[PDB]
């Protein structure tokens, strides 16, 4: 009903794009963490144990 | 004399106050869309409803 106008919701949808685009590189960066394996085969050994 | 220059223009100058009050009106009705909604508070709604009176 244009209560506002049509640029400060595009700014509004560009600060919510923004945000969910870091929320998604916070997420990534904690994905980072518990390191999962990349392929798919047989493991060996771990060169780095626990607490190290 | 004056009562015709009375009939003349207060159609003119009440038209245009209608067009007045149809216009704060719908400014009213904004404000109140946009209070329901959540942006802005009460005070500002309480302001247009002034502005309406």
């Amino acid at each position: 009903d244009q209560a506002v106008s049509k640029q400060q919701y595009a700014d509004a949808n560009a600060a919510y794009l923004q945000s969910k685009a870091a929320v998604e590189q916070a997420r990534i960066n904690l994905r980072y963490t518990k390191v999962l394996s990349p392929i798919s085969g047989r493991i060996g050994r771990s060169a780095v144990t626990e607490g190290a | 004399a004056d009562g015709l220059a009375a009939r003349g223009t207060f159609t003119e100058q009440l038209q245009a106050q209608r067009d007045l009050v149809k216009a704060s009106d719908e400014y009213y009705q904004l404000a109140d869309k946009r209070y329901r909604t959540g942006v802005d508070n009460y005070l500002t709604l309480l302001d247009a409803q002034r502005s309406l009176f």
